[PDB]
DNA sequence: AAGTCTAACCTATAGGATACTTACAGGGACACGGCGAAT
């Protein structure tokens, strides 16, 4: 599944490391838990190799997989109606999914309403979580100075 | 159970005598229905309670 | 053991009891009422609208109108108490839903069955408001309702103090960051903090928490406070005025 | 003190009742009484309250919301049903 | 300086639609109610 010291991509946290896997003999079969730690405050996980698929245990996108963001991203013309509610409970579940592009898609619109008029106070918290979360896995594909990436991804977002 | 475990107190043979109660299931209707006035009694219920 | 009889006997009589608890007693006013089924819901509603509509239709052509035959009058007359019933009903159907919901907000403020009535209230404009073109689940689209209701009551009649609703507004606002900002950082948020949160001058979040204080009641122990509450210039006035004299 | 009179008014319950103000001044023609409601003078003027419509009413927010036509439909529909329940 | 004349701000009302159905001492005294003989 992965070796000792792996970038992994646990959803919804994102960007984790992993350092070994130890098999707890719990349940009388050693449970190959592959031990896993994140950044927020660098919590561990133990993750069964035997489901290790089925929790979203994962590696980052190719740069395949960047350009297509880029892409979905450069794309405008995504409509929504007056209301609120929508957007909201679309874009918690989007993020909730752990993917890349519709992420992307629901950052790029809710920056584009955000210039516009500014919505509200939550909303821009997400916005920021969303974008540090893609910052953190732009970083993680490309090793590219995370002050850098914000950065870019900031010029192209403003295109 | 209760004979059998105990032949020689009087207090409580006169007790089992006059207890005018009979089975376990009538027992726990008589507790719930005294400790919880107004809820329809079952043995369940009374048991887990 | 059901038809046991001696065992519903039992419940009979104990249905029959004093008990001064009015939580307890309310819970058993919806307790003799049961729930409902969505279809049927949208029956009901049904009903309702064509009662409402029959009404309307009345008083219409109550001025200037037309002799109505006594089998029109009698089953419009019906449809109408049926409309009204069948929105009893509902509601009966739905105080359980509506308390369930009310009891999230209890232990601040505002007495339980308190909330409960309000949110009562609000499940009736909800079922005045309620589409069921799409025929969606009612409970769904009532939460909202009773919500606003329950939370503008609380916002109504939270402090002795009287404070607007945006102002109410602002405060668990402010309350929920602070919170949330403790809870991540572990630190006490300077307010200087909040105040760039929400963009606004270093003068916001004072008022804002100076509205937030709770009224202390006078009555207080350690003795009341109340009895520890607070002649020259009286009688120097009256001077004063002799002397101009 | 200054010159002082009482202006007039009536609470719906006949009780006759009365306010004080200055000369100097406008009687006005409305006030809520000690009572507890709004009076009007029995002088003149009659400023016609004209009230306005109420807030809301249960008909119109089903108005905004649905039609004359399938209101119709249901209505027609709960009284042929009744016509069966009661002759068939 | 109140009397206008001008230009904001603030708040009671209202409105949005997956789902969710039963909380949380002691003492004296009197009045409301067990146990027994009589008709």
């Amino acid at each position: 599944i992965f070796k000792v010291g792996d970038t992994v991509v646990y959803p919804h946290h994102g960007a984790a490391l992993v350092e070994a896997i130890e098999t707890r003999t719990i349940k009388g079969e050693q449970k190959e838990y592959l031990v896993l730690k994140v950044a927020q405050g660098d919590l561990t996980v133990r993750v069964p190799a035997e489901n290790a698929e089925y929790v979203g245990v994962r590696d980052v996108v190719g740069q395949e997989g960047l350009d297509k963001v880029f892409q979905v991203l450069r794309a405008p013309h995504t409509e929504e109606p007056t209301n609120w509610s929508r957007r909201y409970k679309a874009n918690l579940e989007k993020l909730a999914s752990g993917d890349v592009n519709k992420v992307a898609e629901v950052v790029r619109d809710l920056w584009r309403r955000d210039q516009e008029r500014g919505l509200s106070a939550g909303e821009k918290r997400m916005l920021a979580k969303a974008r540090q979360i893609l910052v953190g896995e732009l970083a993680l594909a490309e090793s590219t100075d995370d002050a850098k990436a914000e950065t870019i991804l900031d010029e192209v977002l403003a295109a | 159970q209760i004979v059998e475990r105990f032949g020689f107190s009087e207090i409580m043979r006169s007790t089992l005598e006059k207890d005018n109660t009979v089975g376990t299931d009538e027992a726990l209707l008589d507790i719930y229905r005294k400790l919880r006035p107004g809820e329809p009694p079952t043995k369940e219920s009374a048991q887990t309670l | 053991e059901d038809e046991s009889e001696a065992l519903r006997q039992a419940r009979k009589d104990a249905e029959l009891t004093a008990s001064a608890d009015s939580v307890r007693a309310y819970l058993k006013q919806i307790g003799k009422v049961a729930l409902l089924n969505a279809e049927e819901e949208v029956e009901l509603a049904k009903r309702i609208e064509a009662g409402l509509y029959a009404t309307q239709l009345m008083t219409e052509l109550s001025e200037r109108g037309e002799k109505l035959p006594a089998a029109q009058r009698r089953d419009m007359m019906w449809i109408c108490r049926d409309g009204d019933r069948a929105k009893n009903h509902l509601l009966e159907a739905n105080l359980r839903l509506v308390v369930s919901l009310a009891k999230r907000y209890t232990g601040r403020g505002m007495a339980f069955l308190d909330l409960i009535q309000e949110g009562n209230l609000g499940l009736i404009r909800a079922v005045e408001k309620f589409d069921y073109t799409k025929g969606y689940k009612f409970s769904t689209y009532a939460t909202w309702w009773i919500r606003q209701a329950i939370t503008r009551a609380m916002a109504d009649q939270a402090r002795t103090i009287r404070i607007p609703v945006h102002m109410v507004e602002v405060i668990n606002k402010l309350g929920r960051i602070q919170r949330e900002l403790l809870q991540d950082l572990g630190r006490e948020p300077t307010p200087e903090e909040l105040a760039k949160e929400m963009d606004i001058t270093p003068e916001k979040v004072l008022e804002i928490q100076q509205y937030a204080r709770e009224p202390i009641s006078l009555d207080q122990t350690i003795s009341q406070l109340g009895d520890f509450i607070e002649a020259v210039d009286a009688v120097s006035f009256t001077l004063l005025q002799d002397q101009l004299q | 003190l200054a010159p002082r009179q009482i202006a007039r008014y009536r609470t719906d319950n006949g009780e006759e009742f009365e306010v004080p103000f200055a000369d100097d001044a406008e009687i006005p023609g409305t006030w809520l009484c000690r009572n507890g409601m709004e009076g009007t003078l029995i002088e003149g003027d009659l400023p016609e309250p004209k009230k306005v419509k109420p807030p809301r009413t249960h008909w119109d927010m089903l108005l905004e919301r649905r039609s004359i036509e399938e209101l119709e439909e249901l209505l027609k529909e709960r009284l042929e049903l009744i016509r069966s329940r009661r002759r068939g």
